[PDB]
């Protein structure tokens, strides 16, 4: 699960000006659609894992 | 990865037909009127303000990050009293780049204490590449550059920490 | 003109610039050809040139009005400046912005 994980050096926030509000949101919704894609796939994840988990060792 | 802040343009020897003084209270440092000290701000002497011409090379095997502004005056006296033409210019060129700007003079609301503005432009020059500055009138010179070596890119963090 | 934001909301503020299909028009008019207008606040600051030309009609019109906008924030100033081509601002909007929304296409 660890070991899977890609990490790479990254640089996450970008700057947008008055004008430049629909990048400014698009940059958003690109940062909210992975949040809730890797939040959505660690919590269910864990719970999968978890589950067979408790099942492997009985 | 490497940032060498070298004087691109000394100001002694590069400047010596104009004036390379002159400081606003609004940059005021330790009570006394001052400037950037990457930039030169360019006025006239007795009376001229000459068209003025420079070429760089970059000669390292950098990036050269170069700096310049232009000045905007408030109104006219102002343009006046420090360049002795109305239609100012400059204008910056590489072998890939290429722009020409002129001052916008109006009465703005004031920021600092100032009503005019100088509007700040930038470019990154390429090893073995030149850049020409031209202008004959509101121009706030490169004094200063940045020979770059570009890392893996990184980021800006705001923090008090 | 000089608009003072005394509302604590942003003003929205409008204008346009006219360009007329010819010399004719833009003589009738205003009464200068080298017509400009120039609009500027604490952080903003745009001028505007005509731009006279034959264009292919629209509607019944040759000539052109371009709309411009910016967002004035409480306690800031906008100063209009003109001598020719404007078509200003008379009305605006006081906003206080809520969480963002949409537009939405629909005959329903
Ligand atoms: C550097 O930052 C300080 C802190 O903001 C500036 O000091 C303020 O200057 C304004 C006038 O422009 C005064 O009204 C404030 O009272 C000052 N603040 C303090 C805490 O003394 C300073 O002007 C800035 N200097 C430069 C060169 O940008
Ligand atoms: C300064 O002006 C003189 C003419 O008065 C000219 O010969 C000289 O080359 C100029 N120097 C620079 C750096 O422009």
């Amino acid at each position: 699960v660890i070991e899977k994980m890609n990490t790479q050096f990254t640089a996450v926030g970008k700057e947008f000006n008055k004008l430049e509000r629909r990048m400014e949101n698009l940059n958003k919704k690109v940062d909210d659609g992975f949040l809730d894609i890797w939040t959505y796939n660690a919590e269910l994840l864990v719970l999968l894992e978890n589950e067979r988990t408790l099942d492997f060792h009985d | 990865s490497s940032f060498e802040r070298f004087e691109i343009f000394p100001k002694e020897s590069s400047w010596p037909n104009h004036t390379v003084t002159g400081v606003s209270a609004s940059c005021s440092h330790n009570g006394k009127s001052s400037f950037y000290r990457n930039l030169l701000w360019l006025t006239g002497k007795n009376g001229l303000y000459p068209n003025l011409s420079k070429s760089y090379v970059n000669n390292k095997e950098k990036e050269v990050l170069v700096l310049w502004g232009v000045h905007h005056p408030p109104n006219i006296g102002n343009q006046r009293a420090l360049y002795h033409t109305e239609n100012a210019y400059v204008s910056v060129v590489s072998s890939h780049y290429s722009r020409r700007f002129t001052p916008e003079i109006a009465k703005r609301p004031k920021v600092r204490d100032q009503e005019g503005r100088i509007n700040y432009y930038w470019t990154l020059l390429e090893p073995g590449d030149t850049i020409i500055f031209e202008a004959n009138g509101n121009l706030i010179a490169p004094w200063y550059a940045f020979a770059l070596s570009r890392g893996f890119g990184s980021g800006i963090i705001t923090s008090n920490a």
